[PDB]
């Protein structure tokens, strides 16, 4: 039980590790688009 | 619920800052926390973001080298480091439990950053 | 240019469903290692 | 600043249809996420429906019977609980995250109640 | 700068694993992409890896289509499986905000 | 019923491709993941795959390791790449959370110089 534990823990950190990349991925690419719509 | 920006001011250029985000009473232990910015008559850009955990760590490329991010969860603040400032980086900067702009549904007041000679 | 604005909306879209997605999957993991500690 | 409306007392195998709006905010570009907290249990996530409406999630015990939909226009989302059990009785919650840890306000909810006494 | 291959006739249901060999400049530390351009049509997005790996995909594809990266080869690769005729296009790959006028001569995918 | 293949012995640097068969019952429609046992230390959750590709690692071998799966053969795979001593384990794959009662025998994997 304790072993299965740690493995939910350290993956759920993995997780709200990725979406914290994925967010600030998707405020990147939102700001690649409005320069293009203003570049036109 | 209602953080708060605190820490701008007026430097010249090559001068340093260190702006603050703190919601009195509201553990954002759990929370990924970005700084955004806007300057006067541009749209708001991401500067920094970290992760609830702080393992991670995210600058924007123009940023990249002056600006460091970091949180305290015993003082429940998270700090935007910024040295090495240029004329560019006038904006009001503002706090967030997002990194994503469009996650946001409350903004501060923001903190006026003003930076020229 | 045209078409590098559909590719620009068509990929953030993309980057926020699995945005979406993945909050999904963090909440069912916290439920599980929630249960977990229960069972101890 | 989301209010939860809709839901109150129906006989088991009944339904309703929660609504969740925020009235002079646009929801559009929103994930919008329902969850329920029973009596002193914990809060537990119900279903979600990603902005673009391209996306629907819903809990395992709640697959087949609730059904998750958006309408810009009228900008709400709806829940529609479709044969209710007495297990399903909870405060019902509307929030802008799929995940209750983005969550940072929550409403008062709104009370359903599953049973044959009225 | 970028050579495409893999591509060819299939059956539908089949899979395809598509190639990319790109330059250092344009690949090492960038996103790559994988876009197609179906017949008569304008060039579309369909998925994305990052250099650490990160993945996300097109609706229309997701599910179906693995997107890999081999940082020593400088290498994309992206594996089609349950081939649809909707997938007919020819595919690029490319770093991730493409940019108008720096593609490849793609790789034709049938199906049918 | 798992069975996992594929590792070895590798220099510091050097690569290896993990693969591991699945039941069917375990793997179809689940999320698939790589888990490892460091010498003297606990069994370590690696990467998790879902079904449609999504993928997630854990910090140590984030952008180093890459995960896949093959739906038609019920087959999981993990590329590792940018090999390290800490890298040394027992390999296990098994559905994300672990059936506490089902482990193959795993694939020993040594780094070292």
């Amino acid at each position: 039980l304790e072993e299965e534990l740690k493995q939910l823990e350290e993956e759920l950190q993995a997780i709200e590790e990725q979406l914290a990349q994925l967010q600030w991925k998707a405020q990147a690419r939102k700001e690649k688009l409005a320069q293009l719509k203003e570049k036109l | 619920v209602q953080l708060q920006e605190s820490g701008g001011g007026l430097v010249q250029p090559g001068g340093s800052l260190r702006l603050s985000c703190a919601a009195p009473g509201f553990r954002l232990d759990n929370y990924v926390i970005g700084w955004f910015r806007q300057a006067p008559g541009k749209e708001r850009e991401g500067v920094s973001c970290i992760s609830s955990s702080a393992g991670s760590t995210y600058y924007a490329d123009s940023v990249k080298g002056r600006f460091t991010i970091s949180r305290d969860n015993a003082k429940n603040t998270v700090y935007l480091q910024m040295n090495s400032l240029k004329p560019e980086d006038t904006a009001v900067y503002y706090c967030a439990t997002a990194c994503y702009s469009s996650y946001v549904t409350y903004w501060g007041q923001g903190t006026q950053v003003t930076v020229s000679s």
